[PDB]
RNA sequence: UCUGGUGCCAGCAGCCGCGGUAAUUCCAGCUCCAAUAGCGUAUAUUAAAAUUGUUGCAGUUAAAACGCUCGUAGUUGAAU
RNA sequence: AAGUUAAGGGAGUGAAGACGAUCAGAUACCGUCGUAAUCUUAACCAUAAACUAUGCCGACUAGGUGUUGGAUGAAAGUGCUUCCUUCAGUACCUUAUGAGAAAUCAAAGUCUUUGGGUUCU
């Protein structure tokens, strides 16, 4: 059986979610078989850029106050 | 008093309709030829009187909802909560204003008046959930269910919606001390009346 | 309640309902108290008031109106019953 | 708490303007913020401080297509050992979400228990004022008034709840399919509720009306 | 179970109501539960109708139309679409 | 299809409700505004939300648009329609009633004077 | 037919208290309904009430205060001794310090505690919470 | 959820169940629990059973209103 | 309703029976014939989802819309209709700090706050 646990935020499809998410993999041998391991974190949203640039914003379109 | 009620002879409050519903029974005076209810007018009167006095009596007026949802109400909901310093809706209800309290528009008041409780029949409905004493204004045919002083009107001619609360804000004016009696109300009725 | 001692073993007292007596507990939401101003013979309104209990039962059943112009033509507020 | 009140209530009881819960009772208020109840027992300056069990937990299916699909429900009991009780129910995915979920919601739903005695009147009453009777689903339970010594005489639920309401002596019988717990646990509270609502003789002469505190501290809280 | 407040029919204060027989399958049918349809009906469509007007004499002509006054059993109504499944709460909506 | 998600939307309802003055019936014009006073790192949805935006302001001519609240509307609204009328419509020198309320005003004992009937 | 009047006079007075009728009409009256009632009033538990003369079994209008919990008959009227109370005021009543369980005995309509204190027994009517 | 043996066999189990090569339930070793000079098993009987109901059941759909009316015994009968 | 006895009657329909089709088979569904029966008079039999699957008598508790049969009181009439009130049948809609396991119920409500009278299971 497979349990997940989860906690936040993520990203599954497009470009963004091979940059802005880590990924590793391990096994544990046990007496009765071998267990699987899998953690992915997402990182904070900065992830430099094909312009080596921190994007910090992947998709949201945040409008600026006008001055007063 | 005498033109108050010459005024109400002028517009259409004292006209109802058939579906007479017994518990308004004793608010009708008579029914005339082509079936129509008749509204007594005395008693409005002193109801009216007695509503302002109830009103006048909570401390800050800005705890106090008036609600009207048909669009030949709006205009009189909202020059009366400009001239008094109540809350108004006027309009679309939002089913869980007075009951979910993460919403964005809460307003938990102390008192709640009503244009018309068969259409406003969510606001009377949720008022019952918080402990607040609804205050109507009903016609020949209106439910009473939790409803506590019911002034006899009709609900249904804009002149009618637009003299009662041109009334009831008056009224509210003179318990205050903003201006004496025997000077009437230098705003004019037109003010409150649609379109 | 007193015990033998003449000392109230109560919590707290609840109150009645002005028109049936009839001891509103602490969930019913759909009971209301009424504040009515006074006027001082010149018609403002002065300090006082008068107070009055309802119980969600008559209010759920239609019948506050009438039992509250009952209330107030008792205290001389009202003309008529 | 460092808490950020939302309601009217929230507001007053987070300053001492209001001095005991039974202040609210009386008024009939509703309670939207566990925080409440948390203030009005910390555990200093507080005699009795609150209690919880986790009473059951049970799995619920609902077998979509592609197999079933499981989640759970806890039901809690809290108590103050003196006058005060609740019950609470939640269900979700895992199990400490769901006995978390389970605990706010029993807190929400406290209530006062009014207690007497067999006989002459003592220090310290010690047993329910009269009979009462409560109701769920096919459950009836009944509780009756008993002496000084006899402890409570009823199944382990029963003994447990009486025990959180700080009753001390009770007969008791029950009817109806009692191995259904939630129905069970309901029909207690339901009728622990009942005991002040009863109008006996003693609480015929009638008090005047204290003022409400939404009326009270209206400048204060408008000053916000 | 007990779908219908009055059993599928209209029968009050009474014991027993004889029967008729559907147009369509024959079977027998108390009164009180057959779907009655009274149907006018004209003797041909209307560009038929004008060949006739022009070929007749008269110069004022109105075709008769028929009355046919049909009834059916639940099983041959329901397969014709006279009648369909509703749901629960539509089910009472009379007239 | 070309149906524009709430990502486009939102944002063009914004920049509509706080630089109102701006904004004209030039597409091109709209464009080079957006492309300083918000944040979007790729051109085609820049180029989307300027022309939604363009498209709300031909909206806007034949009068209020319903999810947008700019002030300078209801001021000028409310000025023409606060509009006194030189002399009330309530007052009629001859009050007229049905014949059966007539007497629903005597039964009291009230005086009103110029009441007659139909 | 009716086969008893004190049955369905307490039936009627415990529908209207349930409702907060302030007022209830009684048709049927007999003497046994009158001392009934004057025990109720005695223990303050209803206002005054009026006979009405018809020529007629008489009526009776009686006031309300919102006050009672129940009121019924034991149909038939068991007759019950002396030290044989206990038991039955332990089955009928709600508590040991409130209620009331009625006998009609040779010294006259009475209350438990009252035919305790007279030393008589008698047969059983009613009771009232 | 300790260690060996067996492998839908042998067996256990009042009821639900366990056992088909990694058995917390069979056969044993160790360790723990219960009552204790006492502790198991079989049959009968009482409470549990408001599952025989006077106190105190149920009868539209779960078991259950006679096809319908008259009628003797029995039971029950207005107010003074 | 079916079924039995006797005397009549006997068009249509048609348990049985005989054919023609469909089918792997079809002693069935479809079609062509057709005996008892179905109808009347005089006698038996005592059963049905003989169902509102809710025994009978009495009291109390809520608003509205109809409809069948009387009676009282008022208006449009060519001692007649429309309206109002009331009694007796009979349905439907809304809602129940009423009830139920629910479906739902104006009784299937006034039940651990348990007893109006009575028969059957
Ligand atoms: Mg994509
Ligand atoms: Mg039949
Ligand atoms: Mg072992
Ligand atoms: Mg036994
Ligand atoms: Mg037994
Ligand atoms: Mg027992
Ligand atoms: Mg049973
Ligand atoms: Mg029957
Ligand atoms: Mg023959
Ligand atoms: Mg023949
Ligand atoms: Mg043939
Ligand atoms: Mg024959
Ligand atoms: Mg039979
Ligand atoms: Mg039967
Ligand atoms: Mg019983």
């Amino acid at each position: 059986k497979s349990m997940k646990f989860r906690d936040g935020y993520l990203i599954s499809t497009g470009e963004p979610s091979k940059r802005f998410v880590n990924t590793a993999t391990r096994s544990a041998q046990l007496k009765q078989g071998v267990l699987g391991i899998k953690v992915k974190i997402m990182l904070p949203t900065a992830i430099d850029t094909r312009t080596g640039l921190t994007s910090i914003l992947p998709d949201n379109i945040s409008v600026l106050e006008p001055k007063t | 008093k005498e033109e108050s009620i010459a005024k109400m002879l002028i517009c259409k409050v004292h006209i109802g309709t058939k579906n007479l519903e017994n518990k308004m029974k004793r608010y009708v005076y008579t029914r005339a030829k082509d079936g129509v209810h008749i509204i007594n007018l005395a008693k409005t009167y002193e109801k009216l009187q007695l509503a302002a006095r109830i009103i006048v009596a909570i401390s800050n007026p800005a705890d106090v909802v008036v609600v009207s949802a048909r669009p030949f109400g709006s205009r009189a909901v909202l020059k009366f909560a400009q001239y008094t310093g109540a809350q108004a809706i006027a309009g679309r209800w939002t089913p869980g204003m007075l009951t979910n309290q993460i919403i964005q528009k809460f307003t938990e008041p102390r008192l709640l008046i009503v244009t018309d409780p068969r259409t406003d029949a969510q606001s009377v409905k949720e008022s019952a959930y918080a402990n607040i004493p609804v205050i109507a204004l009903c016609d020949s045919d209106s439910p009473l269910e939790h409803v506590d002083i019911a002034i006899p009107c009709n609900n249904k001619g804009k002149e009618s919606i637009a003299l009662m609360y041109w009334l009831l804000a008056q009224e509210v004016l003179y318990l205050k001390g903003v201006i004496p009696r025997s000077e009437p109300w230098n705003v004019m009725v037109d003010m409150f009346l649609w379109r | 309640m007193f015990n033998d001692q003449k000392v109230l073993v109560d919590i707290y007292i609840p109150r009645k309902c002005s028109a049936t007596s009839r001891l509103i507990p602490a969930k019913e939401h759909g009971a209301v108290q009424i504040n009515v101003g006074m006027v001082d013979a010149n018609g403002v309104y002065n300090g006082k008031t008068e107070t009055f209990a309802i119980s969600g039962h008559v209010r759920q059943n239609g019948e506050s109106d009438a039992c509250l112009n009952r209330l107030m033509y008792e205290k001389k507020l009202l003309s008529f019953q | 708490k460092n808490w950020v009140p939302v309601t009217k209530l929230g507001r007053l009881v987070k300053e001492g303007k209001i001095v005991s819960i039974e202040e609210i009772y009386l008024h009939s208020l509703p309670i939207k913020e566990y925080q409440i109840i948390d203030y009005f027992f910390q555990p200093n300056e507080c005699s009795h401080p609150l209690k919880d069990d986790v009473v059951k937990i049970m799995p619920v299916q609902k077998q979509t297509r592609a197999g079933q699909r499981t989640r759970f429900k806890a039901f809690v009991a809290i108590g103050d050992g003196n006058g005060h009780c609740g019950l609470g129910v939640k269900c979700a995915k895992e199990v400490a979400t769901a006995i978390r979920g389970a605990i706010i919601s029993a807190k929400l739903s406290l209530i006062p228990v009014r207690r007497g005695y067999w006989g002459n009147k003592i220090g310290d009453p010690h047993t329910v004022p009269m009979k009462v009777s409560g109701k769920c689903g096919s459950v009836r339970i009944r509780l009756v008034p008993a002496p000084r010594g006899t402890q409570i005489v009823g199944a382990p639920t029963t003994k447990k709840m009486l025990n959180f309401a700080g009753i001390k002596d009770c007969f008791s019988s029950s009817c109806g399919k009692t191995k259904t717990k939630g129905n069970f646990l309901r029909a207690i509270f339901n009728a622990l509720s009942k005991t002040y609502g009863y109008l006996t003789p003693d609480l015929w002469k009638v008090t005047n009306f204290d003022k409400s505190p939404y009326e009270e501290w209206s400048d204060f809280l408008e000053t916000y | 179970p007990k779908k219908r407040r009055n059993g599928g029919r209209s029968k009050h204060n009474r014991g027993h109501v004889n029967p008729l027989r559907c147009s369509n399958c024959g079977r027998c049918v108390p009164k009180d539960k057959a779907i009655k349809r009274f149907n006018i009906r004209n003797i041909v469509d209307t560009s038929a109708q004008r060949d006739i007007k022009e070929a007749s004499v008269y110069s004022t002509f109105q075709l008769p139309k028929l009355y046919i006054k049909q009834c059916y059993c639940v099983s041959c109504a329901i397969h014709s679409r006279f009648v369909r499944v509703r749901s629960r709460e539509q089910r009472r909506v009379r007239k | 299809g070309r149906v524009r998600t709430k990502t486009i939307k939102r944002a063009a309802r914004q920049i509509v409700e706080k630089y109102y003055a701006k904004l004209t019936l030039d597409f091109q014009i709209n464009k080079k505004i957006t492309e300083e006073v918000a944040i979007i790192p790729s051109k085609r949805m820049k180029n989307k939300v300027a022309g939604f935006v363009t498209h709300l302001m031909k909206r806007i001519q034949k009068g209020p648009v319903r999810g947008i609240s700019l002030k300078l509307q209801e001021e000028e609204r409310e000025r023409r329609l606060d509009f006194v009328p030189e002399k009330s419509q309530i007052d009629v020198s001859v009050i007229y009633v049905e014949p059966d309320t007539l007497r629903m005003i005597k039964s009291l004992g009230i005086n009103i004077s110029n009441m007659k009937v139909h | 037919v009716r086969m008893s009047v004190l049955a369905d006079c307490l039936k009627t007075i415990n529908n209207a208290e349930k409702r907060g009728r302030r007022q209830v009409l009684i048709r049927p009256s007999s003497k046994v309904v009158i001392k009934f009632l004057q025990y109720m009033q005695k223990k303050g538990y209803i206002g005054s009430f009026e006979i009405v003369d018809d020529h007629r079994s008489g009526k009776i209008v009686v006031n309300l205060l919102g006050r009672i919990n129940k009121c019924a008959v034991i149909s038939p009227r068991y007759d019950v001794k002396l030290d044989e109370i206990e038991k039955i005021i332990t089955s009928i009543l709600p508590s040991r310090l409130f209620g009331h369980l009625i006998l009609t005995t040779p010294y006259g309509i009475m209350d438990h505690e009252e035919a305790r204190r007279k030393h008589t027994g008698g047969k059983v009517l009613g009771f009232f919470f």
